DNA sequence: TCGAGAATCCCGGTGCCGAGGCCGCTCAATTGGTCGTAGACAGCTCTAGCACCGCTTAAACGCACGTACGCGCTGTCCCCCGCGTTTTAACCGCCAAGGGGATTACTCCCTAGTCTCCAGGCACGTGTCAGATATATACATCCGA
DNA sequence: TCGGATGTATATATCTGACACGTGCCTGGAGACTAGGGAGTAATCCCCTTGGCGGTTAAAACGCGGGGGACAGCGCGTACGTGCGTTTAAGCGGTGCTAGAGCTGTCTACGACCAATTGAGCGGCCTCGGCACCGGGATTCTCGA
């Protein structure tokens, strides 16, 4: 199959629900609720797995770990804890200054994460001790600074608070590459988030006026450091004018999917053609929240106040599996078997 | 200086859009006509076109005929619900009735 | 010596060998097709206008467009519409 | 090859029931259908305890993914719930209208299949013990259920002899597999790839399943298949055997590349209806029916 | 010798030059309405257009049999498969002889004096096989069930192409 | 006057074309009465536009204009 | 428990189909249109208006889901159009199998199976009271065999015809030979 | 010596002229009745034909709907045969009067 | 102990009714049935309370005229008691269904 | 929510009708206008909030109402 | 020399007001001098009938003061008032005092 | 704080001219600046539309003459034709 | 329940004129660049909309009793349908004549546009009197007698 | 034909807050003068619209007969009025909070206009093949028995 087109039911059991992210296998999906519960399902046979009530502080960011084990808390107290599947019990506790927005482990260790604050550079740290390793950003004049590793994990991209682009290595801070973006004809503007693909080196730019652009992770390496150039592929909108909330890719590279901030709706476009191909829906009058794409079948999760809808294709049964010897035709077909 | 091409196959349409930019200009609907819009209505008035001439077609198939002749614009037009409760009061030329015999007067 | 006429001959004409590749098409539905065409078009561009006049704005965008077909054609073939415009002016866009 | 008895495991005061191995390779306990399961041991015959407080028999008994946790097909519409290192009688399932004759488990344990005599196949779960979905396949009653290899696919086995595969996502036929014949078919099961079925139906003829386009491959002759569910199982630890019960007093044990009568086991003195190896070693479960009460561990 | 106007399987494509069948998708038999009563009359059957994948089974039938009837159906109908030379009478599969080249000069032949029988696999005087044995008597007009549309014309004359050697025959000049 | 020229059976096929089994006396003169209302009513509309284009002849645009104010919208014309 | 070898333990059937439920002018079929019209939107009704469910009859009967009205199609019954010296061929084949014979002809040259390929039509009983009749039509030269109504009926009623052995649909003035 | 009891010629009558497409009026008096009526509004007119043709149209189709309508009516009222009441009611309900 | 005979009670309620201007339904089961229905189309809504009497107004008047033309079709048909049918046969001349 | 389709009462629709001029009513008129009822408010109120979205507000001003009667051709004097 | 154009002509609707709202409507491309002129004399003399009619059911029901049931009244008891104004709901309107024929015993 | 424009003041001034002894309410004014305001729109249109139609790009006071005669019934439409050519002439004659 | 007959439906054959395509030849679409302002964005405000609370009470409700109406059957009588015979103007082919529609050229005066100056219509603030609310009372309508 | 009882229309007393009226003012309408372009009006031409004449036949008109529906009546039994106690939420006031409509300052990104070049679209002229028309025989539905 391909891109899901059908609404397929919902998980309203657990109340007021507020993020969502999976593994890399897609079989785990834990959701920080609004008062600290972290409750996973299960998506073949659909149950309820294991509700983690952590925190009396609502939670606001999540990642999962690469042996499918570690997870990672983000409060309203700034407590970054190291969790397991197996007991679910807190290791770690300490206090940021008090902005913390999103974090990211390392891809081929689970030493490190990627922790950012809101009015500082992004900061990397350890979960062996509080070693934290300070990174440099090029303004630091507003220090509304976004980054995250790439897919590999060779490098870490930044996004400024004005519209520059550096490319740090993880450790020596090895400033390889940069680019700026002719933003329109005046401002450029910030950079909201960037995400990144499984397969290949592909990735979008989510700027604060409206527009993505499509980019490559070979590119700005050839082009090396301040460099110019150009977006693989422009997607924006023109009619409803469309503010957006999330960004998130398909399954191997093939379509681009990202939720909208308005009218609680999903765009799928194609990275390799250029146009967009279907339109989705749902509640008129909700608030989109969370989108996660899953990573081996195409299916969405849509977080709005709570309700988490999965488009899933809607299979259609048929004959041929009860009595595999009788093809069920649709019209007269007259033939001789054996000559 | 170089070539020029339209805007009736730059966004991959059949019907025209400079006509219809200059229907919306030389009508006096509004004082500015925006960007995309006789784009838009274009896309819109081919779908329609398109969505009529599938059934009048079909019919034409159906009574083992090769031309179109308005009865069968009569027949796809009344059989569907919903271009019966858009085109509520037409009298298509030539077009004729729909057989309904009440359930009381035949024997 | 004649003054020239506009018409619609030449895309119904286009869009009828698209989708049937046989079928030939008389006078009499072609003048009927030209007269639907020209009335639906007078529709949705007089509803267009009645609403900009009455947000107390001076233009004609594509978001007028859209709420003129949503407010007139009835449900499933205005869900149709609405995502057929959106396609063509994606693809127009980039 | 040399496949040599080092114990023999008798004490079942009835006929005893299924003898199988733990899932992690390392205990042989065999249970009877005298509503008593004990624990008994896979190397030397190591006894723990023997379960009580059922009320009717029992026809299949299972396992846990580290071992300890039981449940069994009660024949009073139940399935008891267990354990080894506690002993508690854990839960007991409901919604049977009929006997239960056997249950298994997916591999990321927590779901229940359940094919009873009720025919409906349907679908629990552990940790909430609750039916899931319902598969109303046959008008027979269910001979054997089976999960494939990583827990996607549900293969039907009954008396009419229509071997389906079912989904596990919303439960829908996805094939019917067909014969000229109509015999009950007793106990089959998937293959490590999951595209290979081997056949144990009542004709005394064997069959091995092309999965993917529905052909019948390479088959058996010479042995008796007639009248109980009568199992099958594999081995890799020495060649490439085929374990299976057999009714005259042996074992049936061929390999698949020769198709011939090279090697047969001896000693039961009852029809032999469930064997089992163990996962690793060169062990070979074997258990008779009512009239003899033994296990024969013919070790290479 | 002209062929039939109303005993034939009409749906055929009809030839215009009144002695080339030419057939369809399916086995439909037409029965050519000049046949042997007793003693012997033998034609021979030149072959034009014989493209691959036809089962030309040849033979004898009788008007009792089904125009649907394809040639090999009963214990009055004969069988000769292309592939595998296969007979199937009576219903009856057993693998019998080997196929057949393309563009020879066709023909089979009964010898019945009035019964001892030749009934043989005749081909340019080459035994294919003894084909069956004693017949009844009765009324054998020739049939043709074909696969494919071929072009398979038919001879009638004295002058043989390939007959079979030192025959018995009656020429088509009394009663055809 | 000539209004007879809209005789019995016109009326009596219009009718069987609207599918109707059995028809009284009275409906010649209901139809009549009825037809010559509805001609009034569109001729009407159809003269003003053709004395306000200042010319002396009734084309087929003023009586489609006319029967689009009605609301009634003929196709196949213009 | 363990102590039955008991009987019933053969179908003799490759359709196991029955479950334990057995739960017994507005559109263009009932106009008055042309007749290829009506058979566009056979197959868009025919998919979902009927079902098949337990019947004491024989089996498997035919009760519909929807309120059919007098005087329209219902479903095509059609397979394997299958020529006539074959239909004996598949009578010995399937006495030798122990299936019985589902063959409808459109004229008495060419037959059409129903045992090996075709569609949900095969359970229609045989009745000396019936609801229902057939008639054949031209779609462009390929005929058809469709089946029509005759008079009002309900949800949860079986549908019969006239095939034209003593039969169990116990008439008012039955037959009892299907001959 | 063969009549028909009364009634299926009637039938036959409806689903014949259902069937085909044309002009039940005969032209020659409606075109005469249209310049009748059109001498009262303006002296010395001149038609064309096509207008005529387009007036004919516009009347045959507005009659037929409202022997529709009508015959709606008189089913309702339990009846077979047209009566005026009948269409004075139907053109009272729709607005018209 | 009167009682009148059953007509007058009726007869003197249709002269009350219709001499004096008033409104007939409580406004608070059609405010909340107003919010109700659109609750489906956009949620969260804050209606002002002249649109809540203008759609009292438009609703009203559409049923008192439709009131009028049903009882005008079953005085037609030789009965008095209003049954649905001719609320259907109302619906279907006027063209709107 | 599921009443309040039956919360419009039942003389209610008796006093409407004899402000209408009716004088006997049978039992199914009830819910004969209570479906005519929720039909006529379905579709007003759809263009209503159609109006209203397309102008970027949250409420419902009566001259959408006005606008919407105004187009299905059942004009309001009184409120603009 | 500050000649109103109400003056000019001797109305009563203004007619500045009228050419400023068909200036601003976009109808055509030009308009002329006479139309805003001519438009006022026909609102006015619509305006003054209905007034006209309204005044003989205010007194005759004892009124000093129009109310809508006088305006109702007004309007619907016309034939060609009635015609203009096809389907109009007039809130507090009200209807006429109709009973029908066989109603009455 | 901002200026909404009506006819109140206008239909006063036709009032005290016709009954010189009453006056009126706030819900009668409101419905006649609804009437007011609808006649003017359907008259426009249509004269917008016969201008359209006549291929020409002018709105006069003979277009605005034959959409009234179009519109209106009988007698009505007489009397307003009357007063808008009596109002033309007058205006005209001491421009 | 049967047979003779009467309209429809399909097949074969002719033939001809209007769709279909080619060819040439023009007007407006397009790009490329300029210039001006309509609308988006943010920030402050203050007021109608939604909610809590409590008291009184019109009316909504449920349950008795009759009775007038809806309906179903029966008769009869009358009038619209079906067919056959006689008649007349609809339809077509045909020619002649000329009046108005259609187009071009050429002045030209009618409205757009810009500014400067003023008065009139609108929001806001106060008295007062037509009507809303009571009491009391002729008489008139209805069902009983 | 006549009588008692409630409901309504008629006549007066008392309050009260919408309606009518007086004021400050700012912004929109009038006065003067110009540009040029849409329209007004003469001038010519050609064909489509009116008018008629003769022949043919398809349709129209007029009688004659009868059985099938419209309507009047009558019997009955029943579903919906009219009236009496209660209980309940509809309605009126009083108090309280705030989301959201509305104004206001800036700017920059997007649409109208000008000149040329092209080239797709429309007008005109052959030409056949799908349908128009028509004789022929099988099929199917009617109605008296």
């Amino acid at each position: 199959q391909n891109y899901p087109e059908e609404a397929d039911g919902t998980l309203d059991c657990i109340s007021m629900a507020l993020t969502c992210t999976f593994n890399r296998w897609g079989t785990l999906l834990a959701v920080g609720c609004n008062d600290g519960r972290i409750v996973i399902w299960d998506f073949l046979t659909r149950g309820i797995a294991k509700i983690i009530s952590a925190h009396i502080h609502p939670v606001c960011s999540l990642c999962w770990s690469r042996d499918g084990h570690k997870l990672v808390s983000a409060s309203t107290d700034n407590i970054v804890s190291q969790w397991d599947v197996l007991s679910g019990d807190c290791d770690q506790r300490f206090r940021f200054p008090s902005p913390i927005l999103k974090v990211q482990y390392h891809p081929r260790d689970q030493n490190k994460v990627l922790v950012c604050p809101m009015k500082s550079a992004p900061v990397m740290l350890t979960l062996s001790d509080s070693k934290h390793v300070v990174l440099p950003v090029d303004d630091d004049s507003d220090l509304n600074v976004v980054a995250s590793f790439d897919r590999r994990g060779e490098y870490i991209y930044t996004g400024n608070a004005k519209g520059k682009i550096l490319v740090l290595k993880t450790d020596s801070q090895d400033l390889v590459a940069s680019f700026r973006v002719t933003t329109g004809t005046s401002n450029t503007t910030a950079i909201k988030s960037i995400e990144f693909a499984r397969k290949g080196s592909c990735f979008l730019i989510n700027t604060a006026d409206r527009i993505i652009r499509v980019y490559d992770g070979r590119e700005i390496l050839t082009c090396g450091r301040d460099g110019e150039p150009e977006p693989m592929q422009k997607l924006q909108d023109l009619v409803n004018r469309t503010p957006w909330k999330k960004c998130c890719f398909s399954g191997d590279g093939e379509y681009i999917v990202a939720g909208s901030a308005r009218q609680h709706a999903l765009y799928i476009w194609e990275k390799s053609i250029g146009n967009l191909v279907k339109i989705l829906h749902g509640t008129r009058g909700e608030l989109l929240l969370d989108v996660a794409w899953h990573p081996v079948r195409p299916i969405i999760a849509s977080i709005s106040s709570g309700v988490v809808s999965i488009w899933a294709q809607n299979q259609v049964e048929n004959w041929s599996a009860f009595a595999p010897d009788f093809k069920e035709l649709d019209e007269n077909v007259e033939y001789e078997e054996r000559e | 200086r170089a070539k020029a091409k339209t805007r009736s196959s730059r966004a991959g349409l059949q019907f025209p859009v400079g006509r219809v930019h200059r229907l919306l200009r030389k009508g006096n609907y509004a004082e500015r006509v925006g960007a995309g819009a006789p784009v838009y209505l274009a896309a819109v008035l081919e779908y329609l076109t398109a969505e009529i001439l599938e059934l009048a077609g079909n019919a034409a198939r159906d009574n083992k005929k090769t031309r179109i002749i308005p009865r069968h614009l009569q027949l796809a037009v009344r059989n569907d619900e919903e271009l019966n409760k858009l085109l509520g009061r037409v009298t298509i030329a030539q077009g004729g009735v729909l057989p309904n015999i009440q359930s009381v007067l035949l024997p | 010596r004649k003054t020239r006429k506009e018409s619609y001959a030449i895309y119904v004409y286009k869009v009828l060998k698209q989708v049937h590749p046989d079928t030939g098409i008389s006078s009499k539905a072609m003048s009927i097709m030209n007269s639907f065409v020209n009335d639906v078009f007078e529709r949705i561009a007089g509803e267009a206008s009645r609403l900009a006049h009455y947000n107390k704005r001076s233009t004609i965008t594509s978001r007028e467009i859209q709420t003129a077909v949503r407010l007139l054609l009835p449900g499933e073939l205005a869900k149709h519409a609405v995502s057929e415009g959106t396609k063509a002016v994606t693809k127009y866009t980039s | 090859p040399n496949y040599a008895l080092k114990f023999t495991l008798a004490g079942h005061t009835k006929a005893v029931s299924s003898v199988k191995f733990s899932p992690n390779g390392e205990w042989l306990a065999s249970s009877s259908a005298d509503k008593l399961i004990k624990i008994w041991g896979a190397y030397d015959g190591k006894f723990e305890k023997t379960i009580s407080g059922h009320k009717l028999g029992i026809s299949d008994v299972a396992w846990s993914s580290d071992s300890n946790l039981l449940v069994s097909a009660s024949d009073d519409k139940t399935l008891k719930i267990w354990d080894v290192s506690s002993g508690k009688c854990l839960k007991t399932l409901k919604g049977h209208s009929n006997y239960v004759f056997c249950c298994n488990f997916n591999p990321q344990s927590n779901l229940i299949v359940s094919g009873s005599f009720d025919e409906s196949v349907r679908i629990w779960d552990v940790k909430t013990g609750k039916c899931l979905k319902t598969l109303p396949a046959h008008s027979d009653p269910v001979s054997a259920v089976h999960f494939n290899r990583d827990g996607s696919l549900i293969v039907s086995s009954s008396y009419d002899g229509l071997c389906r595969i079912w989904d596990t996502a919303s439960g829908q036929c996805l094939k019917t597999l067909i014969d000229d014949d109509n015999p009950p078919v007793s106990f089959v099961k998937f293959s490590p790839n999951g595209k290979y079925i081997l056949a144990a139906t009542l004709d005394n003829t064997l069959k091995l399943w092309d999965y993917s386009k529905g052909k019948c491959l390479k088959t058996y002759t010479g042995h008796k298949n007639e009248k109980y569910c009568i199992f099958a199982n594999f081995s890799v630890t020495g060649g490439k055997w085929i374990v299976s019960g057999s009714e005259d007093n042996l074992v049936y044990i061929w390999n698949l590349q020769t198709k011939e009568i090279v090697q047969k086991l001896q000693g039961h003195t009852d029809v032999v209806i469930s064997t089992a190896c163990h996962p690793t070693e060169n062990i070979i479960a074997s258990a008779a029916l009512e009239n003899d009460k033994t296990i024969k561990l013919w070790k290479s | 010798v002209l062929l039939a106007l109303h005993d034939r399987a009409p749906q055929l494509k009809i030839s215009d030059d009144r002695l080339t069948v030419v057939g369809e998708k399916g086995y439909s038999m037409v029965r050519a309405s000049h046949g042997v009563r007793k003693g012997a009359w033998y034609f021979e059957i030149t072959v034009d257009e014989m493209p691959p994948d036809t089962a030309a089974r040849l033979g004898w039938s009788q008007p009792l049999g089904n125009l649907q009837a394809p040639l090999g159906y009963d214990k009055f109908s004969y069988s000769w498969r292309s592939k595998k030379g296969t007979k199937f009478h009576q219903s009856i599969g057993k693998h019998y002889s080997s196929g057949y080249g393309q563009g020879d000069v066709l023909g089979f032949y009964i010898n019945l004096p009035e019964p001892h029988s030749e009934i043989i696999f005749y081909k340019n005087g080459v035994n294919q096989g003894v084909a069956y044995k004693d017949i009844f008597e009765g009324v054998y007009f020739p049939a043709i069930s074909l696969y494919k549309s071929c072009t398979v014309s038919i001879n009638f004359g004295p002058c043989f192409k390939y007959p079979p050697k030192d025959l018995t025959y009656r020429p088509m000049s009394d009663m055809g | 006057d000539n209004i007879q020229g809209i005789t019995k059976p016109a009326i009596r096929r219009l009718a069987r074309r609207g599918g109707v089994k059995r028809i009284s006396g009275l409906i010649y003169e209901e139809t009549r009465g009825v037809l010559k209302v509805f001609l009034e009513n569109v001729i009407r509309d159809a003269v003003t536009y053709t004395e306000h284009a200042k010319r002396k002849t009734v084309t087929a645009m003023d009586v489609v204009y006319a029967l689009k104010r009605q609301g009634r919208t003929l196709y196949g014309f213009g | 428990a363990r102590a039955e070898v008991h009987l019933r333990k053969s179908a003799f059937d490759m359709f196991n189909f029955l479950a334990s439920k057995h739960r017994q002018a507005r559109r263009a079929t009932s106009m008055d249109l042309p007749m290829p019209m009506r058979f566009r939107h056979l197959k868009k009704t025919s998919k979902e208006a009927v079902g098949v469910y337990r019947s004491p009859i024989h089996g498997r009967g035919l009760f519909c889901k929807r309120n059919i009205d007098a005087g329209e199609m219902v479903i095509e019954y059609a397979g394997i159009v299958i020529r006539s010296i074959l239909t004996d061929k598949r009578e010995k084949y399937y006495d030798s199998k122990g299936i019985g014979c589902y063959m409808f002809r459109i004229d008495d040259s060419e037959v059409v199976d129903a045992t090996m390929h075709g569609n949900a039509a095969r359970f229609i009983n045989h009745s000396c009271e019936p609801n229902c009749y057939s008639r054949v039509i031209n779609i462009d030269g390929q005929k058809h065999i469709v089946i029509f109504a005759m008079r009002k009926i309900y949800r949860g009623e079986e549908l019969t015809y006239d095939y034209k052995l003593p039969c169990n649909c116990g008439a008012k003035k039955c037959r009892k030979f299907l001959n | 010596p063969h009549r028909y009891r009364p009634g299926t010629v009637a039938l036959r009558e409806i689903r014949r002229y259902q069937k085909s497409t044309e002009l039940l009026i005969r032209k020659l008096p409606f075109q005469r009745l249209v310049r009748e009526i059109a001498q009262d509004f303006k002296t010395d007119l001149r038609f064309q034909s096509s207008a005529v043709m387009a007036l004919q149209e516009a009347s045959e189709a507005y009659l037929v709907a409202l022997f529709e309508d009508t015959n709606l009516c008189a089913i309702h009222a339990k009846r077979v045969t047209i009566m005026p009441k009948d269409i004075q009611l139907a053109r009272r309900i729709r607005g018209e009067r």
